[PDB]
């Protein structure tokens, strides 16, 4: 690492600094005064104080990256968001009067809810103790399940059984399926929660 | 060779021929303006092309063609 | 609705309508523009279920010129130029819609760059063995030219016998539609059928039968280079193509009774840098000489009024779903990231 | 000496590339009428009419397709020479598939036109007789990595042995590109392979429209005729590097083309090895121009599968139409 241990990571939040001094607690005041002494790393290319910044979509784009090609990954992400938006508008126009109140057109809400519908709460840890291999259930941390949702979505969208269907179209269809609790990613979550239900007895091997 | 030679001669050129044909046809339908137009054309053709030069060309052509 | 204008007749727009969106009816959309509109504007039409065009100063100036046009003088060449994605194509479409409502004959070339690249089926013209035909590119244009001008195809009548083949010929006095049909049925005679159409329209308009509008988008392609090759892997010049050779005759102001309107475009151009946008840089010496004399008209980025009106239109169509986009900070960020460029603003608003 | 990229390699097609209308687009070009007249003189029937206007069923017969392909390939050579003299001037390698080899040698100045036609005629007639002798055929199979070819040939032979025949024949007859082969032999063995593709791990199988098993020992009876036909012919030293199919290397000395050309009749075609021997080079080195002089574009797809980079600079000579009426 080219940074000394003294260097601290930067805090890009723009409304944090605008907090009036009256609202600051003595601990927060102490922390702010401390930060003056500390060295701060250069803010990386990426996160910005932009009001349209979304860390979850940024992480998803970084996980679709191949060979550092961020332009193409972000292109695919924006194309997916546009495709989801257009499909929702198309289904909104053709809907009855009462069905137009239950159609979400914001692609960001759809993306977040679709990823949240694929998060598993319980997973397995490969453990061989008695000369034979054993799965054991464990509670997944929130970071781990958030990662697994995205990884399952990307691996499903990279499948080869989809011949010549371009990634934005595949990803929009999978996201719209998972928004409604459907599709192979929800089935993958269910086959994990069930196959960890079949192995509750091994839970004493933790 | 004309390309090697470093001048756009407005005389006996396509610009002169085109403007002459246009003015003859307008007279059938029915100067300082020609001097301004040829100045603008020669500037555009020999020196660098910028927005000010393009606007000068536009004004000269409008005045010659009776567009306001 | 501060971004909309109730005045949907292009003949009555003025400087007070600058920055307001006027609506094009579905019938006008299907008749006037089978091919004209930009590919990414058709998506907006399909998703919003309406085609609304802003009234801008370039189009208003070019309409003021076409309203005061003397039909006895030779046709005046207009050239729309500007930076990429600044709205010159849609200004040209505004003018085409104005002219179609006054019973002009529209000769609309949606993109001339498609005639100088990526052509499979090249043939040698039986009419002249030194030129080449493009049946797929000519028959595609003929159907939509027929669609736009269905009314006139029977009123306009040829003035010479055209011999498609020893068996088949069009007799003098036949309606023009027949020629178009011959190009739509047999693609072998598609390219020959386009030129004849041009030859008639440039002629008869002079006689005074009708007013003709020649609207060519990406006019810079006619005097540039092609990416088409012979069977000896040698390059083909633009003048060798009958479709391009017959369209240059229409750019010359050797006829009257109409106007010639054109718009430059670096998008899809061949052998041009990304930042070249001025008339000579795109046209070339040959192109500038061919169009000289011509009236250039500049298309710029949105001024604050136009930018605010475009964002109000998008908000009125509920196209900005991010909760911060309606707020003023979101508008400042949109303005900075697009710099008021219509194309960049539209692309950024597509996924918000 | 010459930088790779300004030289050229000519690829001559073979059996299965015939098409009705082949020859149109070359007829007007220089010298072609004389080639077809000589072909009429040597064969005894009109190739021109059959190729330009045929039922395609007489054109698919073995006795007719091979001379037609030979003559069309050479006519394409003259067309290319007219269009691009430099490419023919800067030619480094030449290669023919099965009968196209006879064409390549003729292009390389080792044999003369009439000699080549006589050899090809005798070859085609003998091959047709041999195919008539015993039922047989060929199958194109595209495999996946888990596919074993000699293994599948072994059970293909076991099945026909169980049925009962003297020495059942089923072996790889053409190596085309990675995991794509053509097996040749008795129809029952090939039907066994077709119906047991799943066990044999064959992604695709397609029976070739051919009369019989080419490039196997089943064509032994045809070897002795061709040899006689080739005995009189005095083969000279090729002017360009013309590659063989038996072992896929450049012919060294003309005294061995005599037997290698007859050995090709009963040996597998080493096409993939030839493509490697012509186009293998280190990363980054440029590739020569490639011209497929003859009907069809099959060798183009084979080259695409074998070497993509070499395929980048590939072109095919149009033998069905012409852009300019010379
Ligand atoms: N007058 C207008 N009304 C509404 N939208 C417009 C207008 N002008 C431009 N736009 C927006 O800009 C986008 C691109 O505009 P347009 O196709 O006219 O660009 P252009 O200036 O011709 O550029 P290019 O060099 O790409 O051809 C349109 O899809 C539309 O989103
Ligand atoms: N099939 C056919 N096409 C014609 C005939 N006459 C003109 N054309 C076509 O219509 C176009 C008319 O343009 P023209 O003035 O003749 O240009 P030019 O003759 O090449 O110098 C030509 O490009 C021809 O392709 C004709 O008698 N038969
Ligand atoms: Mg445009």
């Amino acid at each position: 690492s080219r940074y000394s241990p003294e260097f601290k990571d930067p805090l890009i939040d723009k409304e944090y600094y605008r907090k009036p001094v009256e609202e600051l607690t003595e601990e927060e005041k102490y922390v702010r005064e401390l930060k003056k002494t500390q060295l701060i790393k250069a803010a990386p290319a990426g996160k910005t104080s932009s009001v349209f910044e979304d860390p979850v979509i940024s992480k998803f784009t970084n996980m679709m990256m191949i060979g550092g090609n961020k332009v193409l990954a972000r292109s695919l992400m924006i194309q997916t968001l546009e495709a989801v938006k257009r499909k929702q508008f198309e289904k909104y126009h053709a809907a009855s009067a009462e069905e137009q109140a239950t159609i979400e057109r914001n692609p960001y809400t759809i993306f977040h809810q679709a990823l949240k519908n694929c998060e598993p709460m319980i997973g397995l840890v490969p453990i061989l103790k008695g000369g034979r291999f054993y799965q054991v259930p464990v509670p997944l941390p929130d970071r781990r399940r958030r990662f697994l949702a995205m990884k399952w979505m990307i691996t499903e969208c990279r499948d080869k059984k989809h011949q010549r269907t371009l990634m934005p179209e595949k990803l929009s269809h999978k996201l719209l399926e998972a928004f409604h609790n459907q599709g192979p990613v929800i089935k993958r979550k269910h086959d994990l929660h069930k196959m960890a239900e079949a192995n509750r007895a091994l839970a004493h091997y933790r | 060779t004309e390309a090697d030679m470093e001048e756009y001669i407005w005389e006996n050129s396509s610009s002169e021929r085109n403007i002459l044909e246009t003015l003859l046809q307008m007279k059938a339908a029915e100067t300082k303006e020609i001097e301004e137009y040829k100045k603008s054309v020669v500037s555009l053709k020999n020196e660098e092309e910028n927005e000010n030069s393009i606007s000068q060309y536009k004004e000269s052509v409008k005045r010659l063609l009776n567009v306001t | 609705a501060i971004s909309r204008t109730n005045e949907n007749d292009p003949a009555k727009h003025g400087d007070q309508h600058e920055g307001q969106h006027y609506n094009i009816s579905p019938q006008d959309l299907e008749t006037v523009f089978p091919h004209g509109l930009p590919p990414r504007f058709v998506m907006q039409v399909k998703t919003f279920s309406e085609a609304c065009l802003m009234v801008r100063k370039p189009a208003l100036e070019l309409l003021h010129y076409l309203k005061n046009t003397s039909f006895a003088y030779p046709a005046i060449r207009y050239l729309l130029y500007g930076e990429k994605g600044t709205g010159k194509t849609l200004s040209l479409c505004h003018v085409i819609h104005f002219c179609a409502k006054q019973d002009w004959l529209i000769l609309h070339i949606p993109d001339a760059h498609l005639w100088v690249k990526n052509c499979r089926d090249l043939l040698q013209s039986s009419y002249n063995k030194q030129r080449f035909d493009q049946p797929l590119e000519a028959s595609t244009w003929l159907k939509n030219f027929k669609t736009t001008n269905e009314r006139f195809l029977n009123q306009i009548k040829v003035q010479e016998k055209y011999v498609w083949n020893k068996r088949e010929s069009t007799e003098k006095g036949s309606p023009l539609g027949e020629v178009v049909e011959q190009g739509i049925t047999r693609v072998r005679n598609a390219t020959d059928a386009v030129g004849i159409v041009l030859k008639e329209l440039k002629r008869q308009s002079s006689l005074g039968m009708f007013h003709l509008l020649v609207a060519v988008d990406g006019i810079n392609a006619l005097w540039g280079r092609t990416t088409l090759k012979r069977e000896d892997k040698s390059p083909i010049a633009p003048e060798e193509l009958a479709l391009v050779h017959n369209l240059r005759k229409m750019m010359k102001n050797d006829w009257h009774g109409g106007a010639i309107v054109s718009a430059l475009s670096q998008t899809g151009s061949l052998f041009k840098p990304r930042k070249a946008y001025l008339p000579q840089e795109l046209l070339g010496k040959e192109g500038f000489d061919a169009l000289d004399p011509f009236i250039p008209i500049l298309v710029s980025n949105y001024n604050p009024k136009e930018f605010e009106s475009c964002i109000q239109y998008y908000l009125e169509n509920n196209w900005l779903q991010h909760e911060k986009a309606p707020t003023e900070e979101g508008k400042k960020e949109l303005l900075f990231l697009s710099n008021a460029n219509p194309s960049l603003l539209e692309r950024h608003c597509a996924y918000l | 000496r010459r930088m790779p990229g300004q030289c050229s390699v000519l690829l001559f097609p073979g059996q299965g590339s015939q098409v009705v209308g082949m020859g149109r687009g070359l007829l007007n070009y220089p010298r072609v009428r004389e080639l077809y007249a000589a072909a009429r003189r040597v064969l005894g029937y009109d190739l021109l009419e059959l190729s330009l206007h045929g039922p395609q069923e007489t054109l698919d017969r073995t006795v007719h397709c091979q001379p037609a392909i030979f003559v069309a390939s050479l006519a394409a050579v003259e067309k290319l020479h007219h269009l691009q003299p430099s490419v023919i001037e800067n030619c480094v390698a030449a290669a023919g598939f099965s009968v196209g080899e006879f064409a390549a040698l003729v292009f390389a100045g080792a044999m003369e036109f009439a000699e080549g036609l006589y050899a090809v005629k005798i070859r085609a007639e003998a091959m047709q007789e041999a195919s008539e002798a015993v039922p047989s055929g060929m199958l194109s199979v595209l495999g996946q990595p888990q596919s074993k070819f000699n293994f599948a040939c072994l059970e293909a032979r076991e099945h026909c042995k169980s049925l009962g025949i003297e020495n059942p024949v089923c072996e790889v007859s053409n190596y085309l590109f990675p995991d794509c082969r053509v097996i040749s032999g008795h129809q029952e063995a090939l039907r066994f392979l077709q119906k047991n593709s799943s066990k044999f791990h064959f992604r695709r199988t397609r029976m070739l429209p051919v009369s019989g098993a080419f490039h196997t020992r089943l064509m032994e009876p045809a070897v002795e005729p061709l040899t006689q036909a080739l005995k009189a012919v005095d083969i000279k030293k090729p002017l360009v590097s013309v590659y063989s199919n038996v072992h896929a290397h450049r012919y060294r000395h003309p005294g061995h083309i005599h037997k290698l050309l007859a050995q090709q009749l009963v040996s597998p075609v080493k096409w993939e090895q030839t493509m490697h021997a012509i186009y293998e080079r280190k990363k980054g080195r440029g590739f020569p121009q490639t011209f497929e002089v003859g009907p069809g574009r099959q060798l183009g797809a084979i080259l695409k599968s074998c070497n993509m980079q070499a395929w980048k600079s590939y072109s095919a000579v149009d033998v069905l139409q012409t852009l300019e009426h010379v």
